[PDB]
């Protein structure tokens, strides 16, 4: 059912500026992420963002079209981020069921001018995903829900989808180590805020490279402690509960920086 | 021209409070709500009404910054506020007007006491929910300029003293751009004390027959810190802070009641209680520090 | 001469206020408990001592009398009250004085004015718990007169309209009572709001987890009827009375509310709301009608 | 276990003011049920008074000794009622234990100077009872309780008295009709409020003196309601319980007037 797995970043930095050499590398990679995304051809993207916040029941985008401008409340002075997105409210709305089945209290979320996070928008923006084409299932990132809940709402998400008869590309968006700067830099002079982040991201970039699940799995939680990994590495988490822990491989299309923090795009073999 | 804080407020923003008001800025109706918090409102507006401040300086925990403290720099401001985790009760059409003078010598001051600082110069910015639920909150017409200030992350990114230390620092540089500028301003501390919830949404919200304390502890904690402020211990709140940030989930470990008060230069000074009340279960009071009646809120000489 | 009434007091009497505040003379000891309340009080104590009135009158629901309206009437009543329902948090050491002068001109003028009264001289009688409770919540220095009023059967015998229209009349002789007199008196009117309650306290008397309205709909009307009379629409007010105590149960059926109203002859006046907040589900507001500043108030 | 049973009416008159004819009458007749409760040699009093009102939980008197004096809040002007009052803890603790395994929260009242109804203390006095000898157990009149409640908590009490070996006496305190008058009377000329009461509360107390139970309980709400019968009746409903619905016969000793409500003294025939 799953045909397709991907990591990207949640920073709105690479597709704002691009002209910042780093930033652009990671824009064109995500931007490939997508190209492969549509070669595989799913009929629906299964997301999870870090930045998508819930703190009560597990959300689910259920607006079938979800369109604005946001300004990121952190990066705002580098631009705007124009939206179109577009939901399967079919597949959503199951996922919204499927929920409780499982453990986990759920609502849809269908309003005018709900703040969709910058995650999510970049995203759909590089990897041209989102589309009528490739609509999207997105559930929330509940700050009370541990790694192994949010690896059993993405399966729950793929077992909807194959009830629904529906081809999968799952996405996970969020960064790496988390030590952003605390103050302003020259973007040309981005880089990884510390050595120890740097090393720490390097490792588990191989272990997702050589499909090393057995170790990636134990060093996750050591690497979100020790690197300050957006919102716990959930977003990996995310991808593994889709593919039911076992995938072959990977490519890392990109790893630079992102203000300090540490952001890579992942393309999944499966 | 002396400059002046009128006043300090302690000024929550549950968005259930103006969803209970049901004013024609917000888009869902209800059948009313959290009445006794909104009648402590209702005390908090007239005697704001009666201030005529030049500007309302809010700090709120829904603006969250990792590169220093930013402060909104465009004249005009507006958008459709909604909610992400109460979108069935909150969706609000604002419409402001920021003190962009004010906003940039607190920006200034900022750095100067050695904090990193920025103004936010994109007038396609929405501003956050906390910010337009206080402001709603204490002053409805929307006639008074704002000077917006992010909630920097160091209390959680670091710790509770760090952080606490630059929202200190915040605070006196507030002050200080506040008495070179002239203005003649009011202080809204967006915080809400214990944030211990429920985890379920209650079918239809206004329903208060199921709205109550979240915990005992919790209820207890902000019972204790109320009495201090209304005692005019306000040394022994701040000594009690962390312990209180940590048994409770305190939303002032965000920084708006250490900024309030290090601008206020820690009052020792009777805060008059205009009402408590639980929404979700998480404890909220209304409060003031009227610096006014006090004889403490002028500052000195402008520039 | 120059009777005055300087203003009325929606004073209601659950035990728990008392409770949570440990006072001296009640014997039991909390840990607090139902401070919103309790606020709501302090600011009413306040407007009371800046008052220095002669004398607080006060009816009260749990002095009940079947032949007609009783009026304390022996100058010093003292005793150990016992809240029959919560022993556990009101056992009260109480002492207080009584105008006898005013409370047997009260009775007197409503023996003129039709009604059946009768002055209490036994100098044993136990000074009801409700009556105890009102007083030590606006005035705990016990340093004021008093005239305590029963609450005649009327409204539950008869029925609420029979009822209200004594309680109207007592009002009224009252008024009379304290403008022949030239006292300057304060009522309190010691009646809840919503009456649903809770079937049983959770062990812990003051966890305020545990303390909310019984029912969404008596908190709507308890609600609805509060905001009001907070816009002064005093008419509006008795005008829902009889359903307000029907769907709500409110306590205002035992009279004390009607008592109060006439004797200030429904002052079409915004009344403060000090406090609102929940004892055991019921619905209890603290509020004022200012007579004095709404220059109602002289007789 | 159970050896005697009477209903003695809770008003005071009687007592403080025997002078008045009527009133003497019924004084005296609660003191020969008195005579009559101590030849059948009980170890308890089962008392139910209907003024002795609760809300909450069912209260069952604990408190080893009450003494006092009570003073009417209606009658005072008549005199005052001075109390000693004895109860038998072991037997209302078992009350306060069993009652919530029969469906009522119960709670014990120990308390210094807890007020304690004058119906009670008025039945100890001209009766005899609350002594050493002739200690109580009282259970509470719950206003939310119905009769077959009532009669459910006096079952209750006679099954735990069983079990510790105890001869019982029950007394039912309470009034008939209660047409209370509403102005100040000459006591000199108290009589029954109307003939429409003195025709109900003769045609029950015949329905008694038979021992005819299933027309008793025909009668018994029509009765309440036409008759403002004292409390609904539920201290008949305290007998019939603790005598498990059944009795032959009764000798009423005495029935007159008290300001207008009626009252009597039963004695039963088991
Ligand atoms: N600080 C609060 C408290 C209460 C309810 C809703 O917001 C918040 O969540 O914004
Ligand atoms: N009126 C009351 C309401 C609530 C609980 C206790 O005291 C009362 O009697
Ligand atoms: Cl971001
Ligand atoms: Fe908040
Ligand atoms: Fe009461
Ligand atoms: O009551």
């Amino acid at each position: 059912t799953v045909v397709s797995a991907f990591l990207v970043p949640g920073t709105p930095l690479p597709q704002l500026k691009p002209e910042v050499p780093s930033w652009g590398q990671l824009a064109a990679a995500t931007e490939r992420a997508g190209k492969a995304l549509a070669a595989s051809r799913p009929d629906v993207v299964l997301v999870y963002s870090t930045q998508w916040l819930a703190v009560l029941d597990q959300q689910w985008l259920t607006r079938p079209r979800s369109e604005g401008v946001h300004v990121d409340e952190n990066w705002y002075e580098f631009g705007d981020l124009a939206y179109d997105i577009r939901a399967d409210t079919a597949l959503a709305e199951a996922c919204v069921t499927s929920s409780p089945l499982h453990g986990v209290h759920a609502r849809g979320v269908n309003y005018d001018g709900f703040p969709i996070d910058t995650g999510t928008i970049t995203a759909c923006t590089l990897m041209g995903i989102g589309t009528d084409a490739f609509p999207l299932v997105v559930g929330s990132n509940n700050l009370y829900h541990s790694g192994e809940i949010t690896e059993k709402l993405a399966a729950l998400a793929v077992d909807c989808a194959k009830d629904q008869n529906k081809r999968v590309a799952v996405v996970g968006v969020g960064g790496l180590s988390g030590s952003l700067f605390r103050e302003e830099i020259d973007p040309r002079e981005d880089r990884i805020a510390n050595e120890e982040d740097d090393k720490w991201n390097r490792r588990v970039l191989k272990l997702i490279e050589a499909g090393d699940v057995s170790a990636l799995r134990e060093a996750m939680p050591v690497y979100a402690k020790e690197a300050r990994v957006d919102m716990g590495f959930k977003h990996l988490h995310w991808i593994l509960g889709a593919l039911k822990g076992k995938f072959s491989g990977a490519n890392v299309l990109g790893y630079g920086p992102s203000y300090g923090s540490g952001a890579a795009v992942i393309e999944f073999r499966l | 021209m002396q400059g002046e804080i009128i006043a300090g407020f302690l000024a929550p923003h549950p968005p259930h409070l103006v969803y209970g008001e049901n004013p024609p800025q917000n888009e869902p109706r209800s059948q009313g709500g959290w009445e006794v918090l909104r009648w402590a409102y209702e005390r908090a507006r007239e005697r704001l009404d009666a201030m005529k401040p030049d500007v309302l300086l809010v700090h709120s925990p829904h603006w969250i910054t990792s590169v220093g403290h930013h402060f909104l720099g465009v004249p005009e401001l507006s958008g459709k506020s909604v909610d992400p985790i109460f979108p069935n009760v909150f969706r609000y059409d604002f419409s402001l007007n920021v003190d962009v003078e004010l906003a940039e010598a607190c920006a200034e001051e900022g750095r100067k006491a050695g904090l990193v600082t920025k103004m936010m110069r994109n007038p396609k910015f929405r501003v956050d929910y906390g910010t337009i639920t206080t402001l709603h909150l204490i002053r409805p017409q929307w006639d008074i300029p704002v000077v917006g200030i992010s909630a920097n992350n160091s209390p959680y990114y670091l710790n509770t003293k760090e952080g606490m230390s630059e929202m200190d620092v915040l605070g006196k540089a507030t002050r200080e751009a506040i008495r070179k500028t002239g203005r003649k301003a009011v202080l809204l501390a967006s915080n809400t004390l214990s944030h211990w919830h429920f985890h379920e949404e209650p079918t239809i919200p206004e329903d208060m027959s199921k709205e109550y304390p979240a915990t005992m502890a919790g209820y207890q904690w902000d019972i204790r810190m109320i009495e201090l402020m209304r005692q005019g211990k306000t040394s022994e709140v701040f000594k009690l802070l962390p312990q209180f940030i940590d048994e409770a989930f305190a939303e002032v470990k965000s920084g708006a009641f250490t900024w309030m008060h290090a601008a206020m230069q820690y009052p020792e000074l009777a805060a008059e209680l205009f009402g408590y009340g639980t929404v979700i279960g998480t404890g909220n009071a209304v409060m003031e520090w009227d610096l006014r009646k006090a004889g403490l809120s002028m500052l000195g000489a402008a520039d």
